[PDB]
RNA sequence: GCAGAGGUUCUAGCUACACCCUCUAUAAAAAACUAAGGACCACACGA
DNA sequence: CTCTGAATCTCTTCCTCGTGTGGTCAGGACG
DNA sequence: CGTCCGAAGAGATTCAGAG
């Protein structure tokens, strides 16, 4: 079964390997976030709540006054999106939060209260997305780009090779939170366990231990293993276990027992371990010179006088043995040192730590945190609490609790965010172990190590920055504040929340201004992973690890879809089936592999868990019952490629597009192209501008139709049904009887949206893509939204490409198009414009908008209606005059110059006091008219369709047909029905109908007064006349065409079409590229592409020479089912006879212009499949032709290559890049050319160009050009008479930024002048 | 916003910093900016410009032409003139454009060459429009590449600009001798299609009388383009004392090579355009076109020279295609040996014959061992499974397929860059650099593994990020070179100084890396040179050491030649002429006065961009 | 045409970069005409 | 016990130009 | 109506080993 839309024009997909999961929504990854922040959270966690809960206390300082957060609902949004949009205003709810104010008895803190205050306030203003996933900020469309950042946790670094300058390993560990203070544990370079806190001055890390209660027996108890040394009349007999010896040297001879087990120069084999261990040896003696290396664990007194005779963690000598010898300490605890790998690090610091009691080490603490005063017991105590033991200060998410219990090998996944002595002491075991040599460091590039944080989890971090900086003046607040006094509404105020959140969501590190220019180009900035950012590595301080692409990539960002530049790497994008995991870590769909099946449920697998399984290729063939037709199949274990037997296999790829983004994923034959090609056709697909009409590739890959589906371009269909009427701003579906609910169904109505100025001044042009009476099932896509084609993303226009030199007009890249192309506008883009007129207050009077203009001709003020607006329609020119301003004593808004274009529409807004003229009160007319005739149009089309409703109900049970007609169709309650389930849906419906037709007047007349009201602008300002120019830039010389596989130039002249090489059929080729680019730049999918591109064309120019003559449908039938069917075979498998025998005229009529081929990604068309394709037309199986030179007229040799490949229009138009510029304003250095822009400006004759005129013999042209022609004022002004007096002489003078040079480094204080 | 505000210590320091941002370097006026556009049909001394760009740039000359004509009385209602772009006002600005230079400026002027004057032609359109030979001087692409416009404005500036930034006075690059506007990508290919041969062709035996009867035979078709044809040419030399002799004989050679005799000046020999003619061999020709005829006829021949280029590569239609490049029927065996190899020794490793390390040696080895036996077998089915007649049984030919065409040529790519595409890709490295253990089997004319594109995309980020921080550092590197010098020019013209440095042709174990023969080259000796026979006067002390000299010095067999370095100079404050040499830019002693520091600075820190990161002794020969 | 004012237009026009005439304390026979301001930080993109 | 060399700490950049956007001391009421 | 609140290297700075 297809689709009826697909059955208008069904895809020719390649690809063997059947698809098993379906592709996700592409934008899951910003409405399921958003969804999660903006949702009730019953369980409080994820979401607003967590953030009021986390911050809900209020607890009063010695005032028993408490408030506590109770429910919330956010309101309603003021405006919709398309009048915000226009307004310029955010799209907002409004935070409707319930709060519960109660106040207790003073001294009864378990008594009851004595009033219960609830009500509801109004605190915050949350932006909501659209239903497109992007916010709504400044009149402008803005998405926030999700942030992969390192996930809280610990990991150990290791800083390898440069530290020390001598190949000494270094080792540290980093205790980083989501929020609160960094914690680093380095070592120094002789060994010992430094701390490193918020990465200040570095301390001894025992400190910590003496902060955290602690004393040194403790320490020694936790980090090192306690060795018990007993007194005995034979020479204080030695206990030694057998595990202990293994690794150790000759120390000494070991005989035990009366027996000899190991002796002097013997090295204690394991068979002497295993002998002994069968002896079960305990006491060992040794010689007392042994004793002299060792080290005491715990302290000792004597048990007369009780005084040190020897404290903890220094070295023994023949004294100490001595007086504990004497003194009688029978038991004896000793370290173990082992140098090998259980060498002593925490004892080489507690040498250097002088601290010994834990004020002393919180004294330290707090010097070496706050420096300069001096610390207090109290004070030491609270900042250490506060700076690990508060919850508010400092907090691990349950991510970070995750990776901390993942990292040190815990049992228990959750826990307290707070750190505490047994997580501190934990890690500094993990760092000891490290250090030893059992247990390896991390990857921080691991994608196991870096989670995402997406729109909502960054929306409620700055949600809860707002909640605490409103409870921090809430608390002081209440401790002066007096109970019953006052509303719980005084002491919270939505200003410092709704700034937080409007700052974060208007100007941040990573509230991206949305290129809204391709479908493509918003499905993939929604979808972009950007390490930039608030809480991220910033570009410099970005390493070149972290920029380069690891192992763990595959699956969950893409590889091949990264922007160049100053960020590679750095805003990678994510992979197509990829989906974030509820912790924030990327997931990948993986198809479980059973005993030897390939099992179709699919399990996603995070990063850490993948190299545990080994993961099969998506291009192993399977026998259709899963098993692997392969008994060796490559595979990926650890990262790793290696072939391995089907039964080790314990997962496999879900389908062979994985690993590429949307971006890279709608390339044809990316297994054919370079990476550094196919990034650069990823790149570039991202800024094509939409053509007029844009049209289907003729190869393409297939997820074209999904990322038009799943992006907002188009008008999708929401409930299926029929279109009842169709218009070129609206579409009307009356959705079917068992698609739609018993009450307040009706039918569909969508308003497409007509020309609309985008972000990257495109046109956001929605057309229909049905007719009258054309069912629509579900899910279905209706209007053909910007660069889109019967629901296929059309970026570009496909047209002939012919691969030779052509008179060096496409010398090295540069594309030669042909006036064939200008002719049928097939790059033809309408450019949107928004000229903004302002009409500030301005002293001695304000300034009017009218139409009396001094110093101008009548001409100008033409166009200009008798208001001074520009009349609507108009067909203005450059240097045009648009809305008439003049100043108190001629500031009127004029076209830019070179710019063209007709005004669309002239939207005017007013702040309310000021009268309106003319043209406001007419454009304010014609607004409530057109929304009142809407709001007609739909009342008169829902009650059709709600008495469409009625009679067919009412055709049984009391059906009258001629009764009906003869009272008018506005009371129908007085007919007579059986009193049945029928009457009391019929009741219901009446009642619904009553009910809306109360709410109707009410609706229409908000709409009145928004449109009435005066809309809000910036302080001091009149009016703002916004004025829309459609620009309908034509391809040019100059403008930059790229294709899908990295192919990009600048189109050099307009070639003539009598000029272009023609075939033996006469046709020319529309453009004629450059061989050359192909074999350096091995972009060899183009090749591909053109050849597919020609056998599609070729399939289609047979089926118009079929079609153009009258022949029977049933030769269309059958050489489109073998057009379809192609030879090998493919997942497509399409039947012709299933169809109706008059949809398969109109499915030919729509392959007319050429046969639709899709191309997957990393399993498209083999060379096998595109020579039968072109052996199946009449085009040769090599796949290029002879060509006839345009002006010569005779063959080239050689027969060279064409095809119809899909080459777009980038939007870096030759238009925009004009700049040339004589004299103009200039700056406060007086620098001439105003750092040039759309404000007129010079080109910077950078440091690099200075030096190069000084490699020339020039010091007249560059002294001119460093001095004459920027800054000098006077010498500018004597440079421009006489040039205009004809004699082109340099009046050098001296820079004026020298002069500010002068004057600069004169304010510091340092005379420099000049002599005469 | 939570940020540093600027002190009056920032703004004196840093690239944003008055000097770096508004003294060094600075913005100006009379400038603009476009894409650029190929343009063929312009000659190297002139470039295009649209309309409206020379009508903004040029608008004080405008003014007062008007002025000076009387068209317009005042410059405000000349102003309004040039606003309403009135027809008199192009003509006007016609004769502005007459003989006024533009400095046409690319962004990354790494460089001396990467800013230029040429002489603007009026074109209708918006797009600069660059001369296609000196875009390799540029280093200037057309994808969108910008680059600026300036207008000179005085007579000196203008003047000098004419005089020495035009790109007919710039031929040779200042890094070395070699010529800077070769024919570099299109026309280089159309050059080797012409002068290539068939040994079946078209009208091939019979003999012509010369040039012109090649031409008149190619364009009435009923003779190839390349056929080997005796051809009859009045060949000239310039042996005698300036004068230009000429020599007619019957040199064996196709027609294309004939076709080109036409366009080369009268001094060259045919000698240079007999060969297959690469990319080397045009730069040789340009190289020895420069040396023997001079400056305007070099300008000449390489403006004809790069239109039959062109034109004749558009005539070749060396497309690109699937067919066009070859898999080698024994990949499949090479692919099977090495599979069968790399299995035998896992099983090795399995056993434990051979550990981790000696394996990894192992497989590494043998599969760059299949790599190259693999790319053998390419260059075999690509230039010699070609097989053609010559009207008997059999014969074998160079090929003439396109991408060997395009490639052997030195037109566009390299030995790596065509063994991607039919052979094995090879063993791609991970981020760190250890290579991966199983190379990337499949080429770019088949599919590629999901894996096997995962470790090209590896690679491609790898170099890609690589290229991002070394194009910064290579900035850095020419800031830094470029500030230790700009104190040195040429102050005086000798010094009488006998000191030097002795240049010996540098040996590193291998062959001669670099003769003398171009080591020595353009630099004024020290001391006499001397060949076998002692106590003679080869070369005199002081005299500056051009092609001439340096061909004697090979033919007489000398082997360490002491010159005067600019190091040993005892100038002050500057060096000498003949301490420093040629200029390498113009074939003769440098200019007292020109400045060589930032020359040298600029020489060595353009290449910046294209350098990378990271028993017995046998005799070779007999002597 | 260099310090000011007036003139036929259109409040005001004396070279202000600036457009016509008069003279040194007085205002009109006269058509082409008029305006002299404007930073930093972030984002994305191109080479 | 006073310097020696060596580890430690602190400064100083780390390309070169374009083109679109958007955000920015924020005195505030009283004589 | 105005007015007063990573990384990479160099060099300075400790800092230390050995008679
Ligand atoms: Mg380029």
């Amino acid at each position: 079964v297809y689709s009826y839309t697909e059955k208008k024009r069904i895809r020719k997909d390649f690809g063997k390997r059947p698809q098993v999961l379906d592709v996700p929504y592409l934008l899951s990854i910003q409405l399921d976030s958003f969804q999660k922040f903006i949702e009730q959270d019953p369980e409080g966690q994820y979401g607003l709540e967590a953030a009021f809960r986390s911050v809900f206390p209020i607890q009063s300082y010695s005032g028993n006054s408490e408030l506590q957060y109770v429910s919330y609902r956010l309101g309603e949004p003021v405006f919709d999106v398309q009048e915000c949009q226009i307004r310029g205003v955010t799209y907002s709810a409004p935070l409707r939060v319930k709060l519960r104010l109660v106040i207790y008895e003073r001294e009864a803190p378990e008594g009851t209260v004595k009033d219960i205050k609830e009500q509801e306030v109004y605190m915050g203003e949350i932006p909501l997305m659209t239903d497109n996933g992007t916010f709504v900020i400044n009149g402008t469309e803005r998405v926030i780009v999700s942030q992969l950042h390192r996930s809280p946790g610990v990991f150990f670094d290791s800083d390898k090779g440069k530290t020390h300058s001598s190949g000494k390993v270094l080792y540290n560990a980093r205790i980083i939170p989501y929020r609160g203070s960094w914690l680093d544990f380095e070592f120094d370079p002789k060994d010992n366990l430094f701390v490193r806190i918020d990465r200040r001055r570095k301390l001894p890390a025992t400190i910590i231990l003496r902060a955290l209660n602690y004393t040194t027996e403790q320490i020694l108890d936790l980090f090192f293993e306690k060795v018990i040394f007993e007194i005995r009349d034979n020479k204080l007999q030695m206990e030694l276990v057998p595990e202990r010896l293994r690794g150790e040297t000759a120390s000494f001879d070991i005989e035990a027992n009366g027996k000899v087990y190991v002796e002097k120069g013997r090295r204690i084999t394991a068979r002497h371990i295993r002998q002994l261990e069968k002896d079960d040896v305990k006491l060992i003696e040794v010689p007392v010179e042994y004793i002299a290396g060792k080290v005491v664990a715990k302290d000792y007194i004597d048990e007369s006088t009780g005084e040190l005779i020897c404290a903890a963690n220094m070295e023994l000598s023949l004294d100490l043995l001595a007086k504990l010898s004497q003194s009688g300490h029978k038991r004896i605890e000793t370290l173990f040192t082992n140098d090998l790998d259980h060498g002593p690090y925490i004892s080489e610091t507690l040498r250097v730590d002088p601290t010994n009691d834990r004020l002393s080490a919180l004294v330290e603490i707090y010097r070496m945190m706050r420096p300069g005063e001096p610390p207090t017991r109290e004070a030491a105590e609270s900042l250490f609490e506060n700076l690990f033991f508060s919850e508010d200060r400092y907090d691990l998410s349950a991510v970070g609790r995750m990776k901390f219990n993942r990292s040190l090998l815990r049992e228990e996944i959750e826990g307290s965010g707070i750190l505490s002595k047994d997580d501190i002491i934990d890690v500094m075991k993990k760092l000891i172990d490290i250090r030893n040599g059992k247990g390896e460091v991390d990857d921080i590039d691991h994608l196991g190590n870096r989670r995402i944080r997406s729109v909502g989890e960054m929306a409620e971090n700055q949600f809860r920055v707002g909640l605490v900086r409103v409870e921090r003046a809430v608390k002081e607040r209440l401790s002066l504040g007096d109970l019953d006094t006052l509303m719980p509404q005084d002491m919270i105020n939505a200003k410092p929340i709704s700034a937080a959140v409007k700052e974060f969501f208007g100007s941040s590190q990573l509230s991206q201004f949305m290129d809204q220019n391709n479908p493509l180009s918003e499905i993939t900035h929604k979808r972009r992973i950007s390490a930039l950012g608030p809480g991220g590595l910033t570009r410099e301080r970005a390493g070149f690890e972290v920029r380069d692409v690891h192992p763990t990539h595959y699956g969950r960002v893409c590889p091949i879809e990264t922007p160049e530049g100053p960020n590679i790497g750095l805003i990678n994008s994510l992979s197509v089936y990829a989906q974030t995991n509820e912790y924030g870590f990327l997931e990948t769909p993986y198809r479980k592999v059973t005993d030897g099946v390939v099992t179709d449920e699919i399990h996603y697998l995070s990063a850490i868990e993948e190299g545990n399984y080994v993961i099969a290729q998506a291009n192993s063939n399977l026998d259709e019952e899963g098993h692997f037709v392969e008994d060796l199949v490559t595979c990926r274990s650890k990262g790793e490629s290696s072939l391995f037997s089907r039964d080790q296999v314990d997962y496999m790829d879900v389908s062979t597009q994985q690993v590429v983004s949307v971006g890279a994923s709608l390339i044809p034959f990316l297994e054919h192209d370079d990476a550094n090609r196919a990034l650069m056709g990823a790149n570039m697909q991202r800024q094509a501008v939409p053509t007029l009409r844009a049209d289907k590739p003729l190869v393409g890959t297939g997820m074209e139709r999904a990322v038009a589906v799943d992006s907002g371009v188009t008008a999708v269909a929401k409930r299926g049904g029929v279109v009842q009427y169709v218009d070129a701003s609206r579409i009307v579906i009356k959705v079917n009887e068992d698609e739609m609910y018993p009450g307040e169904a009706g039918i569909d109505i969508y308003n497409l949206t007509k020309y609309t100025r985008s972000n990257q001044n495109t046109c956001i042009n929605q057309m229909p893509c049905v007719s009258l009476g054309e069912p629509v099932e579900r899910g279905d896509v209706l209007a053909d939204g910007p660069s889109t084609d019967l629901g296929e993303l059309a970026l570009g226009q496909n047209m002939r490409v012919a691969f030779m030199p052509w008179n060096g007009y496409n010398f090295e890249d540069s594309i030669l198009v042909s006036e064939r192309v200008v002719q049928e506008d097939r790059f033809t883009t309408i450019h949107i414009q928004e000229l903004a007129c302002v009409s500030r207050d301005t002293k001695l009077g304000p300034e009017e908008i009218t139409a009396d203009i001094p110093n101008v001709g009548e001409a100008a003020l033409s166009k200009l209606d008798e208001s001074g607006i520009v009349y609507i329609g108009a067909e203005v020119t450059g240097g045009d005059i648009l809305v008439g301003k003049v100043t108190p004593k001629d500031s009127s808004l004029r076209v830019p110059n070179g710019v063209s274009g007709t005004v669309i529409d002239v939207q005017v807004f007013t702040r309310d006091g000021v009268e309106k003229d003319k043209r406001a009160l007419e454009i304010e007319e014609m607004q409530l008219k057109q929304a009142k005739k809407d709001l007609s149009e739909e009342l008169q089309i829902l009650e059709a369709g709600l008495f469409s409703r009625i009679r067919a109900v009412l055709v049984a049970g009391g059906v009258e047909a001629e009764k009906l007609d003869k009272l008018p169709r506005d009371r129908w309650l007085e007919l007579g029905l059986t009193d049945e389930e029928k009457q009391n849906q019929l009741e219901q419906l009446a009642e619904q109908y009553d009910e809306l037709k109360h709410e109707f007047e009410k609706k229409l007349e908000a709409k009145r007064r928004k449109i009435t009201q005066g809309d809000d602008l910036a302080p001091g300002v009149l009016k703002i006349v916004k004025v829309y120019l459609a620009v309908k830039r034509r391809i040019q010389p100059g403008d930059k065409m790229a294709g899908r596989h990295g192919n990009k130039g600048v189109i050099s002249k307009i070639n003539p079409i009598e000029d272009m090489p023609y075939d033996e059929n006469g046709t020319p080729v529309d453009i004629v590229l450059n061989p050359l680019g192909v074999p350096s730049r091995m972009n060899i999918g183009q090749i591909l592409e053109t050849h597919l591109g020609m056998a599609a064309k070729g399939i289609g120019d047979k089926i118009n020479a079929m079609l153009k003559q009258q022949q029977e449908v049933a030769k269309l039938r059958e050489f489109i089912q073998r057009a379809y069917d192609l030879g090998a075979d493919v997942r497509q498998k399409v039947d012709l006879s299933t169809f109706s025998d008059e949809e398969v005229m109109r499915l030919a009529e729509n392959l007319r212009k050429g046969m639709p081929i899709a191309t997957p990604v990393f399993d498209g068309a083999k060379e096998a499949e595109i020579k039968e394709l072109l052996k199946l037309g009449d085009l040769p199986t090599s796949g290029q032709i002879r060509l006839y030179d345009g002006r010569t007229g005779e063959q080239f040799e050689r027969p060279v290559t064409v095809g119809y490949m899909y080459m777009l229009k980038l939007n870096h138009l030759v238009d925009d890049k004009m700049h040339a510029r004589s004299t103009g304003s200039y700056s406060l250095v007086t620098q001439q050319p105003l750092g040039g822009k759309a404000q007129f400006g010079g080109q910077r004759f950078g440091e690099m160009e200075v030096w190069a005129l000084e490699a020339y013999g020039a010091a007249y042209t560059l002294q001119e050009m460093l001095t004459v022609k920027s800054d000098d004022v006077n010498g500018r002004t004597k440079m421009y008479k006489n040039i205009v007096d004809g004699n082109h002489q340099m009046e050098p003078g001296m820079p004026e930024s020298f002069n500010v040079l002068l004057k600069e480094i004169r304010s510091l204080g340092i005379n420099i002048e000049l002599e005469d | 916003n939570k940020r540093p505000l600027k002190s009056l210590a920032d703004m004196i320091k840093g690239k944003q910093g008055r000097f770096r941002q508004n003294l060094l370097g600075k913005r100006v006026d009379y400038s603009g900016r476009s894409v650029i556009t190929v343009g063929p049909y312009l000659r190297l001394h002139q470039c295009g410009l649209p309309k409206k760009m020379a009508l903004e740039l040029f608008k004080p000359f405008i003014y007062g032409k008007l002025e000076l004509r009387g068209l317009a009385t005042t410059i405000k209602a000349a102003k309004k003139m040039v606003e309403r772009e009135e027809a008199v006002v192009w003509d006007i600005l016609d004769e502005v454009i007459r003989e006024h230079p533009v400095l046409l400026n690319r962004a990354p002027t790494l460089h001396r060459l990467g800013i230029q004057a040429f002489e603007p032609v009026l074109i209708e359109g918006k797009a600069i429009q660059l001369h296609p030979l000196v875009c390799a001087a540029y280093n200037a692409d057309f994808d969108g590449d910008q680059m600026a416009v300036h207008v000179p404005l005085t007579l000196e500036a203008q003047l000098e600009a004419r005089a020495l930034m035009m790109s007919t006075n710039n031929i040779l690059s200042p890094a070395n001798g070699e010529p800077i506007i070769v024919p570099s990508q299109d026309v280089v290919l159309g050059l080797y299609y012409m002068t290539r041969d068939c040994v079946n062709a078209k009208g091939e035996g019979m003999v012509l009388t010369g040039p012109k009867e090649a031409e008149r035979l190619y364009r009435s078709g009923l003779a190839s383009l390349h056929a080997r044809v005796k051809v009859r040419i009045t060949e000239y030399e310039k042996d005698a004392n300036g004068e230009l002799v000429a020599k007619t004989s019957l040199k064996d050679t196709t027609v294309g090579r004939a076709i080109l005799w036409m366009i080369v000046p009268k001094g060259l020999p045919y000698s240079i355009v007999n060969q297959a003619l690469g990319k080397k061999a045009i730069s040789k020709m340009l190289n020895t076109c420069y040396r023997i005829l001079g400056l305007k006829p070099t300008v000449i021949f390489a403006d004809q020279i790069m239109y039959t280029g062109f034109a004749y590569a558009a005539r070749s239609g060396a497309s690109v295609g699937i067919d066009d490049m070859v898999i080698p029927e024994k990949k499949h065996e090479i692919i099977s040996e090495a599979e069968a190899e790399v299995a035998e020794i896992q099983e090795q490793f399995q056993s434990g014959l051979v550990t981790a390390g000696e394996r990894y040696n192992k497989v590494i080895d043998i599969w760059a061992a299949a790599n190259d036996r693999v790319s053998k077998a390419m260059m075999d089915n690509l230039q010699t499974e070609t097989v053609i007649n010559r009207d008997g049984q059999e014969e074998k030919q160079v090929s003439f397929n396109s991408i060997y065409m395009m490639a052997d040529s030195g037109a566009r790519g390299s030995a790596a860059q065509i063994r991607q595409l039919a052979g094995m890709r090879g063993l791609m490295a991970k981020p760190d650099g250890s290579i991966i253990e199983t190379p990337i089997t499949a080429n770019f004319r088949e599919g590629l593994n999901v894996l096997q594109y995962f470790i090209s995309t590896h690679g491609a980020r790898k170099g890609l990020a690589d290229t991002a921080l070394k194009t910064a550092n290579s900035g850095y590197l020419t800031r830094r070179l470029v500030d230790v010098a700009q104190d040195l020019v040429v102050t005086e013209d000798d010094c009488g100084t006998h000191e030097g440095i002795m240049m010996t042709p540098v040996i590193e174990g291998g062959d001669v890396k670099e003769p003398l023969r171009d080591r020595v080259l353009g630099r004024v000796t020290a001391e006499d040179v001397l060949k076998p026979g002692t106590a003679d006067i080869l070369v005199p002390r002081n005299t500056l050491l051009h092609e001439q000299w340096c061909d004697l010095l090979e033919e007489n067999s000398v082997d360490a030649v002491k010159v005067r370095s600019v190091v040993s100079c005892d100038t002050d404050f500057g060096v000498c002429a003949h301490c420093y040499g040629r200029d390498l830019a113009r074939g003769h002693i440098i200019n007292k006065g020109e400045a060589i520091g930032v020359i040298a600075a600029q020489s060595i820190g353009e290449p910046g961009t294209q350098l990378t990161m990271r028993s017995s002794i046998q005799v070779k020969n007999k002597g």
